[PDB]
């Protein structure tokens, strides 16, 4: 799955490999799968792009 | 409405009964004006054919092909066409026609077909699974057999792998036998790939020489060059007609267009892939094709 | 018994012609097809030509018009005419024999003849 | 994106129509996806198939 | 007649970026205001395209593979590049293809040429020098046509060989950039389809010497290789491909 | 049987997934339900069918 903002905004993308461990494929391990290209932050915001298992992505670079 | 609702009493309301569609008034056939006969006499009536391992390929293009003298000739014992009916061969315009000529024995004529196995299909001449064209074969015992034995015709006996479709192997290479190399005489003596057919006229049917010509086509992907004898009709504007442009059949109204076609470009296709515009032969003009009026009654 | 013997080899000038002979003894020369094969030092075997009882001669597509295979059946012999000799034709030549009614097994072989070309 | 609920319905209906139109281009294992080509190329015993 | 060129300067070939070049029309069908997905032998976007020079002393006529297809770009002024050689062994054993564009016409011949080690044309300061092959014995196909042709001219060609057909696609672009490939998009129209029916694995660029030894005119060319992939092409209201997307380049374009 | 409504949904979803898995073991009139067996036992003209 490709997580992106609008192409009017930016061309940066993140890749989610669903149900795939990160050792079998900015690399973060979620319960949904392995997310590559998103910087995991400790802050909590509203959900902009849903990833799953409580993980959401947003553009501010792409953060998860 | 009574027939549609299956009742003799119809209640008040609106009922969808059928679909009105205007029918075409006349058929227009447009073919290239060119009138050059195709040299089938140089293919079928040739004095010499090459062997099946080195089969002869002739490209036939830019001519009018009269197929009706082929099927109605009683000389051909086998006339089997795959992907096209032989009667309809006059009505279609082809491109990239290939004539493949060779000589094989009698019971191997069944091996000139898609999906067959044998020595000829694997190592000599392979037809693809998606083959469109015609296989024509006739007995030639009184030309290709000599009383001492004719040896001008060869077939490859063994290859390391099966051939690709329409692949020619004229390469004659010494090959090994197994567990001893071909390092001279010293090992197991080295087998030769090409064996000659034993053609004598006293041989029974099944061993006798049969001449095979395989015609292979491509179905309307480029500006076509090989077309049947059909006479080109005049063009009519703004009327529902059932047209035939170089083998492309259909129904619609032909109108003037404002689509700036590039010189290579001939026709146009919609999302459904049905043709929406066409370039007519002989006059090179671009005619838009709009489907005839239809709707619900 | 079955035997193939060859003759005609030697050390010859390049461009001079050669006539290599393959005499057969012990078997009837009909119903068998005869091959000419050569091999260079440091190189593998290279097939030259085939000839049958009809007189149909088949050559290697790699080399053209250099050789000419000529069968003769009155004295059970086979001749090769080689014309316009190049420097790379230094080779050991072999005469081979196949049965027309089976697989292409070449059965017995000639012992071979040596052709050396130099200036 | 205020009116996304109506636009979603419009997009779904248009996309369903586009897919239904696109499905005519598929031959489903036949020699061609065009009926006129089959009717002009083959005899009725195999054109029927 | 063959002539060895022994005044070359040793230099490795260069590499540069393809950007979004090498797109050709995949078929002969008109399409307008549509987005069409096609799977064909295309040049990948932002690929590593090999750069060869002709400058004085550089004269780049190497032996290059053909592979599945060749994109040939030319930043040309004063008409040095004249044609191409295609084949497998480039001798009389196999059958080879000759494309030349001399001062009069464009000639395509399929013959068994015994090619020279350094095939070339020549201009005297008039064209009076032609050393490409030493013999031509068995010729099957001949085709004489119209002339196809700071760096001022950009020539893009796409050479493909499928099913015995050699497809040449061409585009001519007026540019004013000095050294590299301009960054932009230009769809290559099909130029010619040749029924050559021969095996091609190797190709050669033909250049022209300048004589007044020899002098090489200022020219530069680029060789890229086609791969089977999918593009999303955009057709405008005039039927011209104005933009393209490489489906396997990055996840955004995917 | 207090929470039967949620258990019915869970059972229906699991049973539908199990049925979709078990449909792979059916040959649907072919010689075998395994594609590899068909590709290894038959030539491509009949293996295609
Ligand atoms: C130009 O140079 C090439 C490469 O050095 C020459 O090709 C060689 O020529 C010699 C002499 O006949 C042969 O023995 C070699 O086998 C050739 N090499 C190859 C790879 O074929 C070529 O002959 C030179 N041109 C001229 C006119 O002499
Ligand atoms: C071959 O010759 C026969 C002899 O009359 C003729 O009837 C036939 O039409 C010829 N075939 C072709 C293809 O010319
Ligand atoms: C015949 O068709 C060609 C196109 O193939 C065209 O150029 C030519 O003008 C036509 N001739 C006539 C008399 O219509
Ligand atoms: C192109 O290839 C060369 C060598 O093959 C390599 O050094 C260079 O980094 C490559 N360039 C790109 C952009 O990949
Ligand atoms: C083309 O030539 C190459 C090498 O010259 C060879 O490996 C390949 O098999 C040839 N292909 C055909 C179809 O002849
Ligand atoms: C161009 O090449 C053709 C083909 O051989 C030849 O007939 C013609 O004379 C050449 N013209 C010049 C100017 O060399
Ligand atoms: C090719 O040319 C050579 C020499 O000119 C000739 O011996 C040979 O027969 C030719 N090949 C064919 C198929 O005509
Ligand atoms: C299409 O062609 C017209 C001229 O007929 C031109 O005005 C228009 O700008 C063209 N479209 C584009 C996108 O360039």
């Amino acid at each position: 799955s490709v997580i992106t903002p609008g192409t009017n905004t930016s061309n940066q993308v993140a890749v989610l490999y669903q149900g795939v461990n990160c050792t079998e494929v900015n690399v973060f391990q979620t319960r949904a799968g392995c997310l590559i290209g998103a910087e995991h932050v400790n802050n909590s915001y509203e959900c902009d792009i849903p990833i799953g298992a409580g993980i959401c992505a947003s553009y501010q670079s792409i953060i998860a | 409405t009574k027939c549609t609702l299956k009742s003799f009493t119809v209640e008040k309301g609106i009922y969808q009964t059928s679909n009105f569609r205007v029918q075409p008034t006349e058929s227009i056939v447009r073919f290239p004006n060119i009138t050059n006969l195709c040299p089938f006499g140089e293919v079928f009536n040739a004095t010499r054919f090459a062997s099946v391992y080195a089969w002869n390929r002739k490209r036939i293009s830019n001519c009018v092909a009269d197929y009706s003298v082929l099927y109605n000739s009683a000389s051909f014992s086998t006339f089997k066409c795959y992907g096209v009916s032989p009667t309809k061969l006059n009505d279609l315009c082809f491109t990239n026609v290939y004539a493949d000529s060779f000589v094989i024995r009698g019971d191997e004529v069944r091996q000139i077909a898609p999906g067959q196995t044998g020595k000829i299909a694997d190592y000599n001449y392979k037809l693809p699974d998606d083959f469109t064209g015609c296989v024509i074969a006739w007995n030639s015992n009184n030309l290709d057999s000599k009383v001492g034995g004719n040896y001008n015709y060869l077939y490859r006996l063994f290859r390391k792998s099966n051939l690709k479709p329409f692949e020619r192997d004229i390469s004659t290479e010494i090959y090994q036998a197994g567990s001893t190399p071909c390092n001279g005489v010293e090992g197991f003596n080295c087998y030769f790939p090409l064996q000659s057919y034993g053609f004598q006229p006293t041989n029974g049917v099944g061993y006798q020489p049969y001449r095979v010509v395989v015609l292979s086509f491509e179905l309307l992907h480029a500006p076509a060059t090989v077309c049947g004898p059909k006479k080109s009709t005049n063009l009519v504007k703004n009327k529902c007609v059932n047209f035939n442009f170089n083998g492309l059949t259909g129904t619609g109204v032909l109108t003037e267009s404002n689509k700036k076609f590039l010189p290579f470009q001939q026709f146009g296709r919609d999302i459904a892939d049905t043709t929406d515009a066409v370039r007519d032969p002989q006059t090179l003009e671009i005619l838009d094709i709009t489907p005839c009026s239809f709707g619900g009654v | 018994e079955v035997q193939l013997v060859e003759s005609g080899g030697g050390v010859v000038q390049p461009g001079r012609s050669l006539r290599l002979s393959c005499a057969a003894s012990g078997f009837t020369f009909s119903s068998y097809a005869m091959h000419w094969v050569r091999q260079a030092p440091g190189k593998g075997l290279e097939w030259i030509g085939n000839i049958y009882h009809d007189g149909s001669t088949f050559y290697n597509p790699s080399l053209k018009s250099l050789v000419t295979i000529s069968r003769d059946d009155s004295t059970n012999t086979l001749y090769l005419q080689m014309n316009s000799l190049r420097a790379e034709d230094t080779a050991i030549y072999y005469c081979a024999r196949v049965w027309l009614y089976g697989s292409g097994y070449m059965d017995v072989w000639g012992k071979g003849t040596l052709v050396t070309v130099s200036s | 994106s205020a009116l996304g609920k109506l636009q979603d319905v419009v997009n779904q209906n248009a996309q369903a129509l586009n897919t239904l139109v696109k499905q005519l281009s598929s031959n489903f294992g036949a020699i061609s996806s065009v009926l006129n080509d089959i009717l002009s190329r083959l005899d009725p015993p195999e054109a029927e198939v | 007649q063959c002539v060895n060129l022994t005044t070359r300067t040793q230099l490795p070939p260069a590499y540069t970026n393809s950007f979004t070049r090498g797109v050709y029309y995949p078929d002969k069908v008109f399409r307008s205001s549509v987005l069409h997905s096609t799977q064909d032998l295309f040049l990948p976007f932002f690929s590593n395209v090999t750069w060869f020079h002709a400058i004085h002393k550089r004269f780049d006529n190497p032996v290059l593979p053909f592979n599945d297809g060749v994109y040939f770009a030319s930043t040309e002024k004063s008409n040095i590049i004249r044609g191409w050689i295609f084949g497998t062994t480039l001798d009389s054993k196999t059958q080879s293809l000759l494309i030349v564009n001399n001062a009069t016409n464009v000639v395509i011949k399929v013959c068994e040429f015994q090619f020279c080690n350094d095939p070339f044309l020549g201009v005297y300061y008039m064209e009076s020098e032609f050393r490409v092959y030493s013999s031509a014995n068995n010729c099957t196909f001949e085709y004489v046509s119209q002339p196809f042709l700071n760096f001022k001219n950009l020539r893009e060609f796409v050479f493909k060989n499928i099913d015995g057909y050699f497809k040449i696609y061409s585009k001519h672009t007026p540019i004013n950039l000095v050294r590299d490939l301009p960054q932009g998009f230009s769809a290559l129209e099909p130029l010619v389809d040749l029924p050559i029916g021969i095996n091609i694995t190797r190709f050669q660029t033909l250049l022209a010497l300048h004589r007044s030894g020899w002098t090489a005119g200022a020219a530069a060319y680029y060789v890229g290789y086609l791969q089977p992939r999918t593009f999303l092409l955009k057709y405008n209201e005039n039927g011209t491909i104005t933009d393209a997307v490489d489906c396997a380049l990055d996840p955004l374009s995917e």
